[PDB]
């Protein structure tokens, strides 16, 4: 059945040299109209979405809840004493933080002390290229307390008992609300409410809560909390390099070279949880520290 | 050995027929009066079995499931399953927590596979099933009478060398020679072909086994007279059974049908290869993982096999073979349904086929003019003037000198379609006046008889005289019935309008003349003369003789010839004509003389008029017949005899340089090797049949066709199609069909096809920029065996284009059902398009929620993980992986929807091959609702509660509907000016790549 390549008439793979050449530029000229068409229409896609803003927000209605040491199943296993066994998981926390020293935050119109108290948000301004490049609010190493904290604390952090820190998803014009003053869903254990957004952590289980000896988070005015005053995030473009605030807690008597399980909640009004995403407000996490 | 066993069956039938009374006897050792004695006859029975034929191996239900099962298209889906589970493997060990989605592909890919048999199966049985229900037949008591006590046994109990009285109106009961004869006369119509029956003689008359009247044929009966003989062969040894064993053991052929599908299916995996292997290069050039890239080879191969379409394609079918059954064309298999469009040469078979088997009142001679009765089944034909009064002095003649009547049972049968005893010459002649003439049954009684001379093998003639109760002259009247020539001997004054009128010897010569013509013609003449018996010179009461000639036998008053033959069909010429105008060769093989042959496709459109045989030239020249050259005759006729001593080559010259062209004198055998001849000049043939001697052919056509209860039960077996109404006029209905469905399966194929390109695309692009999957295997499925297929369906029902009959045979090695052209229109540019939009559609929703198409490069790692939660966009914000997963969730949707609407012009283009949209219009319903089914499906699928959840399929923004229009609406455009382009251009390139 091998004789389509050539014949009397040499027919090229069973088709004439004169029509091979008229289908190519048919098909050329065919697939280039083509093109610049499909390119046309998303010309115009891109004017109708306006650079500062998002069209439609509404998947991100309930934020999410980062860590810092993204892991490949959320565990922590590794040798108190083998820097290999947990060099992975410290290797991002510094180059995460890399962008947050008081190097960065030197110019001055670009970084304004939002203060060392939380406070009301700061909004600032109606969302425009109109209003100039817009500022960001400062956010201190020193605010985690004795989690990276350099002079005085190790960088070791998973010599033992390591530190652990959560992220807000930033959200374009995301307004965080104080918890409800009613409080039968509100277990305080931070007295302060106003200004400061409720963090906390919990076992999973009843057998796990006995597990967990004790654990402390350290913050910004010495409070679990978000600073309302930093947000609302106003665009990645509109302040490049924008600080999201950090917040950070440690463990203290707990069992060595036993799985455990912690959640990490986030409490207030307009936030919401979903028995489909774990990350979704809500946060959970595998540790183990195996010496 | 069995081709030797065939090849024997193959050859021309060999017996030993002429020998001594005495001889017979000394073969078989059986008094040739006597009859035989128990104890030789028990012998025989084990020697060689009991009279019947071998039952056809009966095929048991279960395996015909696994048939459809298997065939081909569905051994094509088959590999992908198993592919997909041999990828799956793969995939199990390799991946971790891996996706369910390559497993779900192949569970339902076996599993409509399964459904599509289960639905075949359903119908395939109901034929088979339905067809039994005619399938009821009756034994028949055989009549023996042995060592002279006359005992009748059961036709199996018969066995061989023994004596049988073939009594009239019994069936033959096996093969047999004769030893005495009363005019028994046989009809060999079933056997051999032979309309008029002919009358067995126990001396020897012909060679050939089948013409000498010395023997005798199973599946035969005396009709009239009676006789003796004995046994020679039985059971599987009866010639018929030969003849049907043979039939049964050959080869139903390859249907032209699924050989396209069988090229098809090597396109498909043919570009597929090419894909998967390209791809499969430039996975590992773009450095990932071997075990990875063979996943990405078979995925993309599998996904490249069209799904739903063996289900479109088997509901099609279904569909046209339906309308068929509506009308009583009923196909055994289904496949068979395209063979009568594709035929490009037919082969039918006269007697039971083309004629009704029956004697019948063909042309009438009166006051020296001719009047042509209609020869019509239904009696839709014109009549003859009855004005005259000679039409009555002849009616009556025939009333009363018939011997028999309609059997008391028939009552509301029509006068045509009911028995009659007796021979059925004068059956006709009793038909012929029961339409014209008023009715029989009071019209026998009314004139009384009284002497009546019966068939006289010496001084044959035929004559009774009645009483004539008309009061204007009571003198009894005489009528007689002969053969003309005696006739002519017997008579003198012949009645015109009523005046009796003396021999002139011109009027001599036109009898004569009438007489020559009707016999070319090939019609039996009868010719019939009464003269009134006078009262004064012979007493009116009681004056009769008997022995001693007293009543005037010369002198008599002639009235007419009545001519009688076995007419066609009522639609038959009609029909003929219209197949040859599709330029489809038509040819009559029959068994029958030449004789009545020729001159019947002369009367049916086979034979042109003025056309001329071999001979009749040599006719028009009163010259030998060698001289003329062949070629001069466009048509021919072959005597069997020398087809005998024919070979191959001849036979293919014989056939290309003719066109009208008839056999006669054919054995069943040299049927089948004339079909053959046909097939070698690799051409699609198709056969028509009445009798057991068809049966052959029937089966080794590509197709083959019979009558529904003027057929003989074997052939029936072997057709692939039977006419129940035996509407011959049905043939022409499925030549319509055939050419018609075919090209709307092009159409069906082509929508379906299409929607691969926009299925595979994402896929492809997915692997190649790392970006997020536009599309989702599930969303696939809902496109290429959820909203497409009711389109795909009803595309079938495309009406025609033009007049398809016009269009000649496609040719099988040209105009193939699918080829590089439709591949280049769907899967080259419509495709591309019917894709490119829905890439916008994806843009356009990322980037609607922040992720802008540029910064979606590269982004796929990243993306699927299930663990990073701070995904970033353009816009900055951080993202969650169940959010940004329903997001890809509820834009696989839109993707799924824009499909549908992107289909919606395809659905309208495909509709038409070159008119215009208007120019055929949008008549056919059922395409507008599934248009409508198909997008209410879609709207629903996206819209009901936890779509989301079940099948991971979200509701839809408003906007993102309207997204594609402007893409389908330009492939609209395109498709149409093309369409009309090509309507102006009649030769011009665009016809050659881009019709299809
Ligand atoms: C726009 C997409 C479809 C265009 C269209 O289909 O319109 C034509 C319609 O017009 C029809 O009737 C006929 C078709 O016989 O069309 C002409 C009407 O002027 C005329 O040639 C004839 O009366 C029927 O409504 C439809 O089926 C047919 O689609
Ligand atoms: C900080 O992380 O670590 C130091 C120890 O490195 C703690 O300051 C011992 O550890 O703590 C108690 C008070 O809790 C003192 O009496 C001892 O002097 C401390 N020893 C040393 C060597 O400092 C400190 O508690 C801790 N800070 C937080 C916020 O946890
Ligand atoms: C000349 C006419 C026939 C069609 C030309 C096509 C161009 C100019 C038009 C026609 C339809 C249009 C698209 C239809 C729908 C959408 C979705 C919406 O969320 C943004 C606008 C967008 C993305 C439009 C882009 C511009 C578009 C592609
Ligand atoms: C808080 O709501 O209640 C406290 C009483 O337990 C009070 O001391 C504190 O100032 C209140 N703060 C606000 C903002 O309501
Ligand atoms: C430690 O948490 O738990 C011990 C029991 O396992 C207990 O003896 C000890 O006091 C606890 N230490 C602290 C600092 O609370
Ligand atoms: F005349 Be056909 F051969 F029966
Ligand atoms: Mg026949
Ligand atoms: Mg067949
Ligand atoms: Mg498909």
């Amino acid at each position: 059945k091998k004789f389509i390549w050539n014949s009397e008439k040499k027919e090229f793979l069973g088709r004439t040299g004169g029509s091979w050449f008229k289908i190519l530029l048919f098909y050329v000229i065919f697939y280039g109209c083509l093109a610049g068409i499909f390119i046309g229409t998303i010309q115009v896609m891109l004017l109708t979405i306006s650079e500062f803003k998002p069209t439609y927000q509404d998947r991100v209605a309930p934020p999410g809840l980062t860590q810092i040491p993204q892991s490949q199943k959320t565990e922590i296993s590794f040798r108190p004493n083998d820097p290999q066994s947990y060099e992975s998981y410290v290797v991002s926390i510094v180059r995460f933080l890399e962008k947050y020293k008081d190097l960065a935050q030197k110019d001055d119109m670009i970084f304004e002390d939002c203060g060392n108290v939380p406070s009301e948000l700061k909004e600032r301004g109606e969302y425009n290229n109109e209003r100039g490049e817009r500022k960001v609010c400062r956010f201190r190493l020193e605010w985690l307390g004795n989690c990276s904290g350099l002079n005085d604390e190790t960088y070791g952090y998973k010599d033992g008992k390591p530190c652990v820190i959560i992220k807000l998803n930033r959200v374009l014009g995301f307004k965080p609300k104080p918890p409800k003053n009613e409080s039968l869903e509100t277990y305080p254990v931070m007295k302060y409410n106003p200004y400061v957004l409720p963090v906390h952590c919990t076992g999973k289980r009843d057998e796990d809560k006995e597990k967990v000896g004790t654990m402390e988070y350290f913050g910004l005015g010495g409070y679990p909390g978000f600073p309302l005053q930093y947000y609302p995030y106003y665009g990645k473009l509109l302040q490049p390099k924008y600080l999201q605030p950090l917040m950070a807690v440690q463990f203290t008597n707990l069992t060595m070279d036993t799985e455990i399980r912690i959640e990490c909640k986030a409490y207030g009004e307009n936030i919401g949880y979903s028995e489909k995403d774990r990350f979704q407000g809500r946060f959970d996490v595998k540790i183990e520290v195996k010496s | 050995k069995e081709r030797d066993m065939d090849e024997l069956k193959k050859e021309v039938s060999m017996d030993d027929h002429k020998l001594s009374l005495d001889e017979l006897h000394r073969k078989y050792g059986t008094d040739l009066s006597r009859g035989l004695t128990p104890a030789r006859a028990a012998e025989i029975l084990a020697r060689d079995g009991p009279n019947a034929l071998t039952p056809p191996p009966t095929t048991p239900e279960w395996v015909k499931f696994c048939r459809q099962l298997f065939g081909g298209f569905s051994m094509l889906l088959w590999i992908g399953a198993i592919l997909c589970f041999l990828a799956y493997g793969i995939q199990a060990a390799t991946e971790e927590e891996p996706q369910n989605d390559n497993l779900y592909l192949g569970v339902v890919l076996s599993a409509v596979v399964i459904i599509t048999g289960c639905f075949s199966y359903y119908q395939e049985a109901k034929s088979s099933k339905i067809m039994e229900s005619f399938k009821n037949m009756v034994p028949q008591q055989a009549l023996v009478i042995r060592n002279g006590e006359k005992m009748s046994i059961n036709a199996e109990e018969v066995v061989v060398g023994d004596l049988v009285e073939v009594k009239g109106g019994d069936r033959i009961p096996a093969d047999l020679r004769i030893i005495s004869a009363n005019g028994c006369k046989v009809d060999n119509s079933s056997l051999t072909g032979e309309s008029e029956p002919q009358t067995r003689s126990p001396d020897f008359t012909n060679e050939n086994p089948l013409e000498t009247r010395n023997i005798a044929f199973f599946s035969t009966n005396c009709v009239e007279g009676t006789a003796r003989g004995i046994v020679v062969y039985t059971g599987d040894r009866t010639v018929m059974g030969r003849i049907a064993t043979l039939a049964s053991g050959l080869e139903g052929g390859q249907t032209p049908i699924a050989a396209e599908i069988e090229h098809f299916i090597h396109i498909i995996t043919g570009v597929a290869v090419f894909l998967g292997v390209s791809f499969f290069i430039l996975s590992l050039i773009l450095e990932y993982t071997w075990l990875e890239a063979v996943i990405f080879l078979i995925g993309i191969i599998v996904a490249n096999v069209p799904e739903g379409l063996l289900a479109t394609v088997t509901v099609c079918l279904t569909l046209t073979a339906k309308r068929m059954a509506r009308k009583n064309c009923l196909v055994k298999n289904l496949e068979a349904v395209e063979t009568l469009g594709s035929t490009s040469t037919i082969c039918s078979d006269k007697t039971g086929t083309l004629t009704q088997n029956r004697m019948t009142v063909a042309h009438m001679w009166s006051d020296n003019q001719i009047h042509e009765a209609d020869t019509t089944e239904n009696q839709s034909g014109v009549s003859f003037d009855k004005t005259s009064a000679t039409w009555l002095a002849l009616s009556r003649i025939a009333g009363l000198c018939n011997r028999a009547v309609f059997q008391a049972n028939q009552e509301n049968l029509p006068i045509l379609k009911r028995a009659v005893a007796g021979d059925a010459s004068e059956s006709a002649l009793l038909k012929c006046i029961e339409l014209c003439c008023g009715s029989v049954k009071e019209m026998r009684e009314r004139y009384t008889k009284i002497v009546e001379i019966p068939f006289n093998s010496t001084n044959k003639y035929q004559l009774s005289i009645h009483k004539n109760p008309n009061t204007a002259e009571p003198r009894h009247l005489l009528v007689m019935k002969g053969a003309p020539e005696r006739i002519l001997d017997r008579c003198s004054s012949i009645l015109i309008h009523g005046k009796e009128q003396p021999l002139d010897e011109e009027l001599k010569d036109a009898f004569q003349n009438a007489y020559l013509e009707l016999g070319g013609l090939g019609e039996r003449v009868l010719g019939f003369c009464h003269l009134f018996l006078p009262d004064e010179q012979f007493p009116e009461g009681f004056q009769f003789d008997t022995d001693d000639v007293n009543f005037p036998l010369d002198n008599l008053c002639f009235v007419g010839l009545i001519s009688m033959i076995d007419p066609p069909r009522a639609a038959v010429p009609d029909a003929v004509g219209k197949c040859r105008s599709a330029g489809i060769k038509v040819i009559m093989v029959t068994g029958d003389h030449p004789i009545t042959a020729k001159a019947i496709a002369k009367g049916v459109g086979i034979i042109s008029e003025g056309n001329e045989t071999v001979e009749d030239i040599a006719a028009r020249l009163n010259i030998p017949v060698s001289q003329v050259n062949p070629r001069d005759a466009k048509a021919c006729v072959v005597h069997g005899s020398d087809l005998k001593d024919m070979t191959s080559e001849q036979l293919d010259d014989i056939l290309k340089y003719h066109t009208e062209i008839v056999f006669a004198r054919t054995s069943p055998q040299q049927k089948l090797i004339i079909v053959e001849g046909c097939q070698r000049q690799g051409a699609i043939v198709a056969v028509t049949g009445d009798g057991v001697n068809d049966s052959p052919a029937s089966k080794k056509a590509d197709i083959g066709v019979a009558m529904g209860i003027a057929g003989s039960d074997v052939s029936k077996q072997a057709a692939d199609m039977i006419l129940l109404d035996d509407n011959f006029a049905s043939i022409v209905t499925g030549v319509e069909e055939g050419r018609l469905i075919f090209d709307n399966l092009k159409k069906s194929i082509a929508y379906t096809l299409t929607s691969n390109i926009p299925e595979i695309t994402p896929f492809l692009i997915f692997i190649i920029a790392n970006i997020p999957l536009p599309l989702g295997t599930v969303t696939i499925l809902c496109i290429d065996l959820g909203t497409d297929m009711v389109p795909a369906i009803s595309l079938a029902y495309e009406q025609a284009e033009s007049d398809i009959m016009k269009r000649q045979p496609r040719n099988p090695k040209t105009d193939k059902l699918v080829n590089e052209q439709l591949i280049s229109m769907a899967y080259g540019q419509i495709g591309m398009i019917q894709a490119l939009g829905g890439f916008f559609t994806y843009f356009v929703i990322l980037a609607e929620n922040g992720f802008l198409p540029i910064h979606l490069l590269g982004l796929r790692v990243n993306w699927d993980d299930r663990w990073i939660n701070d995904v970033e966009d353009s816009y900055g914000q951080q993202w969650t992986y169940e959010q940004r997963k329903i997001v890809e969730f509820t834009c696989h949707t839109p993707f799924f929807v824009t499909i549908v609407v992107v289909q919606w012009a395809d659905l309208v283009i495909c509709k038409t091959r070159r008119n215009s949209v208007f120019q055929q219009g949008m008549k056919n319903k059922i395409l507008i609702f599934g248009l409508f089914e198909e997008t209410a499906l879609a709207a629903f699928l996206s819209y009901c509660p936890g779509m989301g959840v079940a099948l991971r399929m979200y509701p839809l923004k408003p906007t993102w509907w309207f997204c594609a229009f402007p893409y389908s609406l330009l492939i609209f455009v395109y498709d149409e000016v093309r369409k009309l382009i090509i309507r102006r251009r009649p030769g011009g390139w665009v016809e050659k790549e881009t019709y299809y």
